[PDB]
C-alpha cells in the first residue's frame, strides 16, 4: 500500500500471528539467548580445562574430557581476572580466553539480559491480548534470585570466581562453600524461602486434589475423566460449593477461601513473596552480613561453656571453612 | 437398609459421631485427636523444660538459654539404639523424670506422631464419603507419611540406632542435613534430585496457575478490586481459558488445553517428588548410597592434573567427616591430633 | 566402559519408546 | 449460640477470663522461679552441670542398666 | 459448658498461658 | 477407550480370564527361578568354601535352595567339603529344571483358560450372570494353605519326611541340614532358636484349617458385608497388597 | 613370626588395621576395582523395603477406589445438600 | 444365553453357587473382635520379646542362643 | 581358625557398599587367597599399641 | 565412548522439544 | 466360544506420546551417568 | 454487643508486640546472652 | 567378547521387531 518499510516491518513484530510471538523485547531476547544457548553447548562439551583460582591448576569441566553428565561444568572466570570486563578480543589469543575462565561471562552477560527482557515479552504479549499485566511481576521472582547468584554475588566478593557455576556438581560446590563462610541455614531469608517452597508445593498438591475430586460426572468409567472437559467451554466442570464445604469440615470453616478469585491469588502471592526474601537473602550475604552465630552462647556460672546445637554446626562449617580453596589461603583469614 | 433391622448401640454412637459441628470427630477423631494433641504438646514440653545433656551431651531447652532457634527433643543416645522406652519398661522403670533424661520423650512425640498421620488420613476419607467425593485428597496426603515414615523412623532401624534419627527441633534438622552430605553425599542421589525437581516444579505450578488465572478474568463488576466479583454459586467460570491458552502458548510454546488434566497435574507433581525421594532414603537407611564414581577416582588417584567440581567436593565431605564427628558421635569415644585431620593452608 | 553400560541404556530407551509408538500410531488411524 | 461474636463482647466474657487468666498466668511463673522445673523433669541448674568426679559431658554406654548410671551422673 | 469445639480451644488455650508464664520467667534467671 | 493404564482392567468383569492371568503371571514367576538358577550355577565357583565362600561370591536364589536342604549339584560337587555321593533327582540342576517344566505347564493352562472363558461354572443360580461366592471361595484358599502349613512342619522340617533345614554353630564356623525338633515353650519365639521354625508351622497350621473350615460353613454378617464391601472382588485386592506389605516388612526386617 | 620396621611397609598395614583382619587377594582375575560392595542380605533387603512401601501406596489406591467406587466416574450433578 | 458345561464345572459347581446369602443382624462379629484382640496381644508379645523390651528367663536373644 | 578371622573384615559388612556398584563382592576387592596373620604394633619400647 | 552416548541423549531431549512446539497436535474450540 | 463383550480399546493422543517420550530421555540422561560410573 | 472490637485487639495486640520485646530483651541479658 | 557384538544384535532385533509391530496393531484396528 502506501505503508512505508517501517511500517510493514513494525507490523509483524507486534503481529499476534506469529507462531512465537516476538515484540519488541523478543528482538532483543531472541539473539541473546540464542547466542548464550549455543555457546553453552560448546563449552559443556569440549572446553579446555580453566584456571578458576589462579594458582594454575586447571579445572576440568567438559563432557570430551572424562566427565558425565552430573560432573560436567562451565567453570567460573579466573581468581585473577575478578571484575574486569574480559570479552573475546581483550584475550590476545583464543586459547588464553579459554584458559583464564572465558566463556562463563560471555554467557552470564548474555543470559542475564536475556532473561530480563523474557519479563519484558511477558508483558508485552498481555498487552496485545487485553490480558491484565502481572505475570510479569511473578516471573520476577527467579529472576531476582537468578541475578543474584550470578551477580550480585560476585560483585559483593569481588570476583567472578565465588559465582554460581553451569554444572550440576558444580551448584553443589556452591551450595557448600557458601554456608560454609556465611551459614545460610541460620538466615531467616532462607528461611523465609524454605518456607517459600515447602509452602508453595503444599498449596499446590492441596489445591490440585480437590478440584480433581469435585469433577462432574460427564464420561463413562473406560475413558478418562479428562474428557468431561471440552476446550473453550463456559460452564464449570468441577463444584466449588463442594470443595469448600469438604475443606470447610476438614479443619473449621473459616480456615477456607470461599472466593475462588481470592484462592487464586492466594496462590499465587505466597511463593513470590517467599522467593523475593530468599532472592534478597544472598543479596545481602554478598556484602558480607551472614546470618546468625551463637556459637559459645550458651554459658553457666564458672565461666564454661555448653555445647548446642549451634555448636555442632560450627563444627560442620569450621570443617569446609578450612577446605574451600585448598591452595589458595595463605593467611589465616578468608577475606576474600 | 430397606428390610427394617433394628437399631443396636454401635449404631447409636455413629450418628453423634458423625453429626455435623465446628469441628469434625467422626470415628478417625479418636485415633486423631488423642494422638496428635500429645505429640505437639509433648513436643512443647520437651523443647521448654526437657533437657538433652545426659544424652547427646549439649543443652537444648528455654530453661537453659536456648532460643527457638536452638530447641531441640533430641534423640535417645546410641546405648539403647533401638528400644522403644516405654515409661514402665526397662530402660526407664516407672520414673518419669528418670525417663525424659534419657532421651525417652523423643520416642513419646515420634510414636505418636506416627499414629497421628494415620488418624489424619483416616479423617480425609470419612469426610469425603459423608460429602460424596472422590478420594484425591487422602492420596496425595501419603506422600507426608512416606516422606515421614522412611526418614523418622525406616532411617533409624536400618542405622545403628535411635541416636541417627532427626530431632524436632529447628537446628537439629540443621545437623541431620549436614550428617547426609559428607557421610551420604546426599546431594548425588539421583532420588533427591528427583525430590527436588519435585517441591521446586510444585512450587512453580503454584505461582503460575495462580497469576494465569489472577490476569485471564472477566470483567464482573465495576469497582476495581475484583474479588468483589465472584458468586460462587454462578454456572459460568471466572476466567478466560482460551485467552490463558494463547498466552503460554506463544510466550512460551505449548500450554494446558484442559482445566481436567491441570490440576491434576498440579496433584502429581508434588507427590511424585517425595514418592521418589523416600526411595533413596532407604538406601541411606543400608548405607547403599551413591558416594562415588569410580571411574573419575581411579583418574584422580594416578594424577595430581586432573580435577572436577566432585573431586572438589570430594574433599569437602571429608573435611565435615574428620572434623564434627568428633561431637556428633560422642558413644564412638574417639579423640584426634589436630595432626590427622585434613586441612589446606593457614 | 561398562560393556553392560551402553546395552542397558540402548533398551531402556528403545523398549518403552516402541511401546508408546504403538498405541499411538493406533490411536491416530482412527 | 454464640457466632464468635458475641463472645468476644460480651461483659460476661471479661468478667471471667480477666480473673482465671492472671491467675493461670502467676501459676506459670511460680513453676520456674521456684525451682520446681528443675527436680520435676532433671533439667540441670546452671551450677549444677558439672560435678566434682566428671568434668566433661556424660556419657551412658550400657542399655539396661541406665537408670543407675544417670543417677551417678547426675551428682545425686 | 462441656462443648467439643469449647474443648478443643481450651485444651490448647490453658496449657498455654501456663507455658508463658515459665518462658517469661526464664528470661530473667541470671548466670 | 482406556487409559494406558487402565489396560488391565477388561479382567475385573469376568472371572475365567483372570484365571488365565493369574496362571500367566504365575508362569513368569517360575521361570525367573528356574532361569535364575541355571544363570548362577553356571557362573558358581565350589571350590574355596572357607574363604571365597557362597555369600561372597554375589547370589540371589541358591542360597534359598540350600536352606531347605539343597547341598548337592550334578556336577557332583557339595557346600560342606565332600563330594557327592548321589545327586538324586533333586539338586541343583534338577530343581532348576522343575520349575521351568513347570512354568511351560502353566503357560498353556492359561492358554486354555484364556479362549474357554466363558463356563457354567461362573454364571451363579438364581440370577444367570457372572458372580464369585468370595467368602466361600476363601474358605477353601485358607484350608488349603494351612494344610501345607502344617504339611512343611510336620514333614519338611522335622525330618520325619523330609530332610530338615539348615542350622548352624553360632559362629559360623559349621553347620548343616539336620532334622530339627520344635520347642514349645517360650523358647519357641526366640527368633535366633530354629525349634521355633517348625513350631510354628504346625501351630499355625492347625489353626488356619480351623479357620477353613469355620469360613466355608459360616456366612458373613450383613452389618459387616456393606462395610467391608464382600460382594466386591477388589476389596480383597486392596487387602492382599495390605497384606503382603505387612509380610515384606517382617522378611525384611 | 615376621617383623618390619620399614617406614613404608609399617603404615602399608597399620592402613589395613582399620579393616579389621589382613589378608591377601587377587584383583586380576575379576579386574577388581577396590572399593567395596554390599553382600546379598544388603540387596534383599533394599528390594523388600521400596517394594514394600510402593505397595503401601498400592492399597490406599485400590483400598480409595472400592469404598468411592460409586463416584469414580465424577461426581453426581447436586450434592448442595451439605450446606450446614 | 448359557455358557460352557465340563464335567469339572458340574463337579465344583455347589461350591460357587450361593453367591449372595448373608446372616442378618451382627452374627459372629463380636465373636471376631476376640480374636483381633488376641493377635494384637500376640503380636506385642513377639516384638517386645524381639525388640528386647522385655526379658524372659529360657531366651536370651543372640547367635550364643541359636548354639543351644 | 582361618574362617573366623575371615568374618571379622569389614569389606564383609554389607552396610559398606554402594548403591550402583554393581556386581559381586568378589568383583569389589578381589577373591580372598590367604590369611596374612594377626599383626600386632609394638613400640620402640616394646608397648602394644591398638588400632 | 561415552562422551557420544552422552551428547546423544543431550541432543535427543532437545529434539523432542522441538517437536513438542511446532508439530503439536492443535488445539481446537468448541 | 462366545465373543467376550469386555473387549475395550486403549489410545494415546499425541500430547501424551509428548510427555511420554520426555519422560524417558530425561531420566536416561540422569541414570545413564550413574551406570558407567 | 458491649465493647467495641477495635480497641481489644489494639489492646491484645499491643500486650501481644509488648511481649515479643521481652523475649528479644532476654535474648541479650541472662541466659544464653554469651558473655 | 565383541563388545559391541551383543549390542548389534540386540539392535537388529529390536528395531525391526518394533517396525512390523506399530504396522500389525494399527491394521488390527481396523
Ligand atoms: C488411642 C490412642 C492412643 C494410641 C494409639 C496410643 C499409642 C501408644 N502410646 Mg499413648 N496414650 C494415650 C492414647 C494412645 N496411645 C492416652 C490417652 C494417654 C494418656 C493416658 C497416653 C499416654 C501414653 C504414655 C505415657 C505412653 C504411651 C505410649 C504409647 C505406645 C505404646 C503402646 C502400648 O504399649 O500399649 C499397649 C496396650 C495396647 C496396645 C492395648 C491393647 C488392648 C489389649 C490387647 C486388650 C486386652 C486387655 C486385657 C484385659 C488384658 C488382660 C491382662 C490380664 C492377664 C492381666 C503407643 C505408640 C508409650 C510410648 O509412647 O512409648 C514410648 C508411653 O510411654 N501413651
Ligand atoms: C497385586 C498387585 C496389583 C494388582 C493386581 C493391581 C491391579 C490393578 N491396578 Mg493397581 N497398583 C498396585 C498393585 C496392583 N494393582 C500398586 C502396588 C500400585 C502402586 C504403584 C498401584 C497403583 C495403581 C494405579 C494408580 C492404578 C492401578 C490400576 C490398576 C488396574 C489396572 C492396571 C493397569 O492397567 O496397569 C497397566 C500397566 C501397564 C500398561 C504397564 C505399567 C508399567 C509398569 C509401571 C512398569 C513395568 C512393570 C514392571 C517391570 C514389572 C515388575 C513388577 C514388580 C512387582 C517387580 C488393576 C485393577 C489402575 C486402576 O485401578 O484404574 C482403573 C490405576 O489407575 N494401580
Ligand atoms: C506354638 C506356638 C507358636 C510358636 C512357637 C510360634 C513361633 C513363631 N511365630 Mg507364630 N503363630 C502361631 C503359633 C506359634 N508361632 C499361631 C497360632 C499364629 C496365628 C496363626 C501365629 C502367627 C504368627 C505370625 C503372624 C507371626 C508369627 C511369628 C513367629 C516367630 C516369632 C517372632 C519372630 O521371629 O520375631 C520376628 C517377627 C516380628 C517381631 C513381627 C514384627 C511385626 C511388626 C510389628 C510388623 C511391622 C510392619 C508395620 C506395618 C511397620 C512398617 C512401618 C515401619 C517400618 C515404620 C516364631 C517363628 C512371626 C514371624 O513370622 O516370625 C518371623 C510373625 O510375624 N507367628
Ligand atoms: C511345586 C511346589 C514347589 C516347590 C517344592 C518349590 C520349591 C522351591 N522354590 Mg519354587 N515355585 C513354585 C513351586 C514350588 N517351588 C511355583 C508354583 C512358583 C510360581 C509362583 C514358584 C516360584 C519360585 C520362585 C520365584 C522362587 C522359588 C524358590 C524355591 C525354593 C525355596 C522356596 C522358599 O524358600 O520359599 C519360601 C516361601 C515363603 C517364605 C512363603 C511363606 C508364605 C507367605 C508368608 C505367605 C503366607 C500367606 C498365607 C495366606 C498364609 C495364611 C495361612 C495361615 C494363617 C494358616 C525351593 C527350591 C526360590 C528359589 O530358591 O529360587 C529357585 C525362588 O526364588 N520358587
Ligand atoms: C515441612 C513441610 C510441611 C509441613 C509442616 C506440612 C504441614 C501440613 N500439611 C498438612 C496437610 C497437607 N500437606 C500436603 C502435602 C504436602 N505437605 C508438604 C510439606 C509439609 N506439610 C509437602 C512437601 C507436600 C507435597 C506432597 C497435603 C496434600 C496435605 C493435606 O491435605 C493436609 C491438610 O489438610 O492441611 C491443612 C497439615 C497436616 C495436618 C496434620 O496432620 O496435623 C495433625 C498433627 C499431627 C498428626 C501430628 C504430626 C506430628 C509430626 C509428624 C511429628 C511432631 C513434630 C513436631 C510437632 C514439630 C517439630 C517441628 C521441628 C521440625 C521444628 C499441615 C498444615
Ligand atoms: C474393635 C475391634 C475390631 C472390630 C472390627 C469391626 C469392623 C466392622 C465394623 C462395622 C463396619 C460397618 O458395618 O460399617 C458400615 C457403616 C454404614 O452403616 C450403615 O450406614 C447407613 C447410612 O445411611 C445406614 O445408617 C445404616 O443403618 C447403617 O448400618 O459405615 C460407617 O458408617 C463408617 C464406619 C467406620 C468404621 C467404624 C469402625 C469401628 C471401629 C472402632 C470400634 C470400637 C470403638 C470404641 C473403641
Ligand atoms: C526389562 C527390559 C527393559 C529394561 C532393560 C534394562 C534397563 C534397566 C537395567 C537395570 C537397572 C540398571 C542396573 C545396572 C545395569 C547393569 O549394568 O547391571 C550389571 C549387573 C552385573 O554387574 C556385573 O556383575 C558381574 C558379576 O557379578 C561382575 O561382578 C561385574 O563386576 C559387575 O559389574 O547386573 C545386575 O546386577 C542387574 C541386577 C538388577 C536386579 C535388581 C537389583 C536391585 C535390587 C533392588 C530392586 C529395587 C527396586 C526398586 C523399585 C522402585
Ligand atoms: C497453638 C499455639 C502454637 C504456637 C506455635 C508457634 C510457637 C513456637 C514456639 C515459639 C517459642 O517458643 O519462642 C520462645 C522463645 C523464647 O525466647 C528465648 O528465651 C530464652 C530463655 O533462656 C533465651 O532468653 C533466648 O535468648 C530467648 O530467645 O522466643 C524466641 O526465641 C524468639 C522468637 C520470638 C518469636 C516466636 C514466635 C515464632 C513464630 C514463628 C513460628 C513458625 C511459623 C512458620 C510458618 C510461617
Ligand atoms: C535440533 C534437532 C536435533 C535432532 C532431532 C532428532 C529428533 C529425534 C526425536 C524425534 C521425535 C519424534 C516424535 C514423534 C513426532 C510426531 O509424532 O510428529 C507427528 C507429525 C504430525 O504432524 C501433522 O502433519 C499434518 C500434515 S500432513 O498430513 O503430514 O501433510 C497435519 O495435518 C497435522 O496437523 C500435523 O500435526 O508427523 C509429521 O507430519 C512429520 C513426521 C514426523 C515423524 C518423523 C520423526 C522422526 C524423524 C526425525 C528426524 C530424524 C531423527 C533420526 C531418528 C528418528
Ligand atoms: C508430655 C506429657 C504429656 C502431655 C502434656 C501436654 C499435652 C502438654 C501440652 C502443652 C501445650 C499445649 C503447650 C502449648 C504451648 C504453647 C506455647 C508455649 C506457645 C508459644 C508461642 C509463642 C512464644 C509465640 C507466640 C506468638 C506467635 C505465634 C507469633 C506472633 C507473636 C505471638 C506472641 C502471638 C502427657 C499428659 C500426655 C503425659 C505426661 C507428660
Ligand atoms: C526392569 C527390571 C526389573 C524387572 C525385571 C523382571 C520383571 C524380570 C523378569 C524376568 C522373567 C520373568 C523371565 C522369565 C523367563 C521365563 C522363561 C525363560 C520361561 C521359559 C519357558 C519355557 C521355555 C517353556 C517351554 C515349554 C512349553 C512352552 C511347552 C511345555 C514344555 C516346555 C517346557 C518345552 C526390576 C524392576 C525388578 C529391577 C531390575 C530391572
Ligand atoms: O573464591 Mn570461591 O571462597 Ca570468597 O573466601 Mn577466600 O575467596 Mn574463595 O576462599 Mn573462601
Ligand atoms: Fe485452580
Amino acid at each position: 500500500e502506501n505503508s512505508s518499510l517501517w511500517a510493514r516491518f513494525c507490523e509483524w513484530i507486534t503481529s499476534t500471528e506469529n507462531r512465537l510471538y516476538i515484540g519488541w523485547f523478543g528482538v532483543i531476547m531472541i539473539p541473546c539467548l540464542l547466542t548464550a544457548t549455543s555457546v553453552f553447548i560448546i563449552a559443556f562439551i569440549a572446553a579446555p580445562p580453566v584456571d578458576i583460582d589462579g594458582i594454575r591448576e586447571p579445572v576440568s569441566g567438559s563432557l570430551l574430557y572424562g566427565n558425565n553428565i552430573i560432573t560436567g561444568a562451565v567453570i567460573p572466570t579466573s581468581n585473577a581476572i575478578g571484575l574486569h570486563f574480559y570479552p573475546i578480543w581483550e584475550a590476545a589469543s583464543l586459547d588464553e580466553w579459554l584458559y583464564n575462565g572465558g566463556p562463563y561471562q560471555l554467557i552470564v552477560c548474555h543470559f542475564l539480559l536475556g532473561v530480563y527482557c523474557y519479563m519484558g515479552r511477558e508483558w508485552e504479549l498481555s498487552f496485545r491480548l487485553g490480558m491484565r499485566p502481572w505475570i510479569a511481576v511473578a516471573y520476577s521472582a527467579p529472576v531476582a534470585a537468578a541475578s543474584a547468584v550470578f551477580l550480585v554475588y560476585p560483585i559483593g566478593q569481588g570476583s567472578f570466581s565465588d559465582g554460581m557455576p553451569l554444572g550440576i556438581s558444580g551448584t553443589f560446590n556452591f551450595m557448600i562453600v557458601f554456608q560454609a563462610e556465611h551459614n545460610i541455614l541460620m538466615h531467616p531469608f532462607h528461611m523465609l524461602g524454605v518456607a517459600g517452597v515447602f509452602g508453595g508445593s503444599l498449596f499446590s498438591a492441596m489445591h490440585g486434589s480437590l478440584v480433581t475430586s469435585s469433577l462432574i460426572r460427564e464420561t463413562t468409567e473406560n475413558e478418562s475423566a479428562n474428557e468431561g472437559y471440552r476446550f473453550g467451554q463456559e460452564e464449570e466442570t468441577y463444584n466449588i460449593v463442594a470443595a469448600h464445604g469438604y475443606f470447610g469440615r476438614l479443619i473449621f470453616q473459616y480456615a477456607s477461601f470461599n472466593n475462588s478469585r481470592s484462592l487464586h491469588f492466594f496462590l499465587a502471592a505466597w511463593p513470590v513473596i517467599g522467593i523475593w526474601f530468599t532472592a534478597l537473602g544472598l543479596s545481602t550475604m554478598a556484602f558480607n552480613l551472614n546470618g546468625f552465630n551463637f556459637n559459645q552462647s550458651v554459658v553457666d556460672s564458672q565461666g564454661r561453656v555448653l555445647n548446642t546445637w549451634a555448636d555442632i554446626i560450627n563444627r560442620a562449617n569450621l570443617g569446609m571453612e578450612v577446605m574451600h580453596e585448598r591452595n589458595a589461603h595463605n593467611f589465616p583469614l578468608d577475606l576474600a | 437398609g430397606t428390610y427394617q433391622e433394628k437399631r443396636t448401640w454401635f449404631d447409636d454412637a455413629d450418628d453423634w459421631l458423625r453429626q455435623d459441628r465446628f469441628v469434625f470427630v467422626g470415628w478417625s477423631g479418636l485415633l486423631l485427636f488423642p494422638c496428635a494433641y500429645f505429640a505437639l504438646g509433648g513436643w512443647l514440653t520437651g523443647t521448654t523444660f526437657v533437657t538433652s545433656w545426659y544424652t547427646h551431651g549439649l543443652a537444648t531447652s528455654y530453661l537453659e538459654g536456648c532460643n527457638f532457634l536452638t530447641a531441640a527433643v533430641s534423640t535417645p543416645a546410641n546405648s539403647m539404639a533401638h528400644s522403644l522406652l516405654f515409661v514402665w519398661g526397662p530402660e526407664a522403670q516407672g520414673d518419669f523424670t528418670r525417663w525424659c533424661q534419657l532421651g525417652g520423650l523423643w520416642a513419646f512425640v515420634a510414636l505418636h506422631g506416627a499414629f497421628g498421620l494415620i488418624g489424619f488420613m483416616l479423617r480425609q476419607f470419612e469426610i469425603a464419603r459423608s460429602v460424596n467425593l472422590r478420594p484425591y485428597n487422602a492420596i496425595a496426603f501419603s506422600a507426608p507419611i512416606a516422606v515421614f515414615v522412611s526418614v523418622f523412623l525406616i532411617y533409624p532401624l536400618g542405622q545403628s540406632g535411635w541416636f541417627f534419627a532427626p530431632s524436632f527441633g529447628v537446628a537439629a534438622i540443621f545437623r541431620f542435613i549436614l550428617f547426609f552430605q559428607g557421610f551420604h553425599n546426599w546431594t548425588l542421589n539421583p532420588f533427591h534430585m528427583m525430590g527436588v525437581a519435585g517441591v521446586l516444579g510444585a512450587a512453580l505450578l503454584c505461582a503460575i496457575h495462580g497469576a494465569t488465572v489472577e490476569n485471564t478474568l472477566f470483567e464482573d463488576g465495576d469497582g476495581a478490586n475484583t474479588f468483589r466479583a465472584f458468586n460462587p454459586t454462578q454456572a459460568e467460570e471466572t476466567y478466560s481459558m482460551v485467552t490463558a491458552n494463547r498466552f503460554w502458548s506463544q510466550i512460551f510454546g505449548v500450554a494446558f488445553s484442559n482445566k481436567r488434566w491441570l490440576h491434576f497435574f498440579m496433584l502429581l507433581v508434588p507427590v511424585t517428588g517425595l514418592w521418589m525421594s523416600a526411595i533413596g532414603v532407604v538406601g541411606l537407611a543400608l548405607n547403599l548410597r551413591a558416594y562415588d564414581f569410580v571411574s573419575q577416582e581411579i583418574r584422580a588417584a594416578e594424577d595430581p592434573e586432573f580435577e572436577t567440581f566432585y573431586t572438589k567436593n570430594i574433599l569437602l565431605n571429608e573435611g565435615i567427616r574428620a572434623w564434627m564427628a568428633a561431637q556428633d558421635q560422642p558413644h564412638e569415644r574417639l579423640v584426634f591430633p589436630e595432626e590427622v585431620l585434613p586441612r589446606g593452608n593457614a | 566402559v561398562n560393556i553392560y553400560g551402553l546395552t542397558a541404556t540402548a533398551l531402556f530407551i528403545i523398549i518403552p519408546t516402541s511401546f508408546l509408538l504403538i498405541l499411538y500410531v493406533k490411536t491416530a488411524s482412527t | 449460640e454464640r457466632p464468635f461474636s458475641d463472645i468476644l463482647t460480651s461483659i460476661r466474657y471479661w468478667v471471667i477470663h480477666s480473673i482465671t487468666v492472671p491467675a493461670l498466668f502467676i501459676a506459670g511463673w511460680l513453676f520456674v522461679s521456684t525451682g520446681l522445673a528443675y527436680d520435676v523433669f532433671g533439667t540441670p541448674r546452671p551450677n549444677e552441670y558439672f560435678t566434682e568426679d566428671r568434668q566433661e559431658a556424660p556419657l551412658i554406654t550400657d542399655r539396661f542398666n541406665a537408670l543407675e548410671q544417670v543417677k551417678k551422673l547426675s551428682g545425686n | 459448658i462441656f462443648t467439643v469445639r469449647w474443648l478443643a480451644i481450651h485444651g490448647i488455650a490453658v496449657p498455654t498461658i501456663f507455658f508463658l508464664g515459665a518462658i517469661t520467667a526464664m528470661q530473667f534467671i541470671q548466670r | 477407550g482406556l487409559p494406558w493404564y487402565r489396560v488391565h482392567t477388561v479382567v475385573i468383569n469376568d472371572p475365567g480370564r483372570l484365571i488365565s492371568v493369574h496362571l500367566m503371571h504365575t508362569a513368569l514367576v517360575s521361570g525367573w527361578a528356574g532361569s535364575m538358577a541355571l544363570f548362577e550355577i553356571s557362573v558358581f565357583d565350589p571350590s574355596d568354601p572357607v574363604l571365597n565362600p557362597m555369600w561372597r561370591q554375589g547370589m540371589f536364589v541358591l542360597p534359598f535352595m540350600t536352606r531347605l536342604g539343597i547341598t548337592q549339584s550334578w556336577g557332583g560337587w557339595t557346600i560342606s567339603g565332600e563330594t557327592a555321593t548321589n545327586p538324586g533327582i533333586w539338586s541343583y540342576e534338577g530343581v532348576a529344571a522343575a520349575h521351568i517344566i513347570l512354568s511351560g505347564a502353566l503357560f498353556l493352562a492359561s492358554v486354555w483358560h484364556w479362549t474357554y472363558w466363558d463356563l457354567e461354572l461362573f454364571r451363579d443360580p438364581r440370577t444367570g450372570k457372572t458372580a464369585l461366592d468370595l467368602p466361600k471361595i476363601f474358605g477353601i484358599h485358607l484350608f488349603l494353605s494351612g494344610l501345607l502349613c502344617f504339611g512343611f512342619g510336620a514333614f519338611h522340617v522335622t525330618g520325619v519326611f523330609g530332610p530338615g533345614i539348615w542350622v548352624s554353630d553360632p559362629y559360623g564356623l559349621t553347620g548343616r541340614v539336620q532334622p530339627v525338633a520344635p520347642s514349645w515353650g517360650a523358647d519357641g519365639f526366640d527368633p535366633y532358636n530354629p525349634g521355633g521354625i517348625a513350631s510354628h508351622h504346625i501351630a499355625a497350621g492347625i489353626l488356619g484349617v480351623l479357620a477353613g473350615l469355620f469360613h466355608l460353613c459360616v456366612r458373613p454378617s450383613i452389618r459387616l458385608y456393606f462395610g467391608l464391601s464382600m460382594g466386591s472382588i477388589e476389596t480383597v485386592l486392596s487387602s492382599s497388597i495390605a497384606a503382603v506389605f505387612w509380610a515384606a516388612f517382617v522378611v525384611a526386617g | 613370626g615376621l617383623t618390619f620396621t620399614d617406614p613404608a611397609t609399617v603404615k602399608k598395614y597399620a592402613r589395613k588395621a582399620q579393616l579389621g583382619e589382613i589378608f591377601e587377594f587377587d584383583r586380576s582375575t575379576l579386574q577388581s576395582d577396590g572399593v567395596f560392595r554390599s553382600s546379598p542380605r544388603g540387596w534383599f533387603t533394599f528390594g523388600h523395603v521400596c517394594f514394600a512401601l510402593l505397595f503401601f501406596f498400592g492399597h490406599i489406591w485400590h483400598g480409595a477406589r472400592t469404598i468411592f467406587r460409586d463416584v469414580f466416574a465424577g461426581i453426581d450433578d447436586d450434592i448442595n445438600d451439605q450446606v450446614e | 444365553e448359557p455358557g460352557l458345561v465340563t464335567p469339572l464345572g458340574t463337579l465344583l459347581r455347589p461350591l460357587n453357587s450361593e453367591a449372595g446369602k448373608v446372616l442378618p443382624g451382627w452374627g459372629t462379629t463380636v465373636l471376631m473382635a476376640v480374636f483381633i484382640l488376641l493377635f494384637a496381644a500376640f503380636l506385642l508379645i513377639i516384638l517386645e520379646i524381639y525388640n528386647s523390651s522385655l526379658i524372659l528367663d529360657d531366651v536370651s536373644m543372640s547367635w550364643e542362643t541359636l548354639a543351644k | 581358625p582361618e574362617k573366623l578371622a575371615f568374618y571379622d573384615y569389614i569389606g564383609n559388612n554389607p552396610a559398606k557398599g554402594g548403591l550402583f556398584r554393581t556386581g559381586a563382592m568378589n568383583s569389589g576387592d578381589g577373591i580372598a587367597v590367604g590369611w596374612l596373620g594377626h599383626a600386632s604394633f609394638k613400640d620402640q619400647e616394646g608397648r602394644e599399641l591398638f588400632v | 565412548m561415552e562422551a557420544l552416548v552422552y551428547t546423544f541423549l543431550l541432543v535427543g531431549t532437545l529434539g523432542i522439544i522441538f517437536f513438542s512446539i511446532f508439530f503439536r497436535d492443535p488445539p481446537r474450540m468448541i | 466360544a462366545r465373543p467376550n463383550p469386555n473387549k475395550q480399546v486403549v489410545e494415546l493422543n499425541r500430547t501424551s506420546l509428548y510427555w511420554g517420550l520426555l519422560l524417558i530421555f530425561v531420566l536416561a540422561v540422569l541414570f545413564s551417568s550413574y551406570i558407567f560410573n | 454487643g458491649r465493647i467495641p472490637l477495635w480497641l481489644v485487639g489494639t489492646v491484645v495486640g499491643t500486650l501481644a508486640i509488648g511481649l515479643l520485646a521481652v523475649f528479644f530483651y532476654g535474648s541479650y541479658v541472662g541466659l544464653g546472652s554469651s558473655l
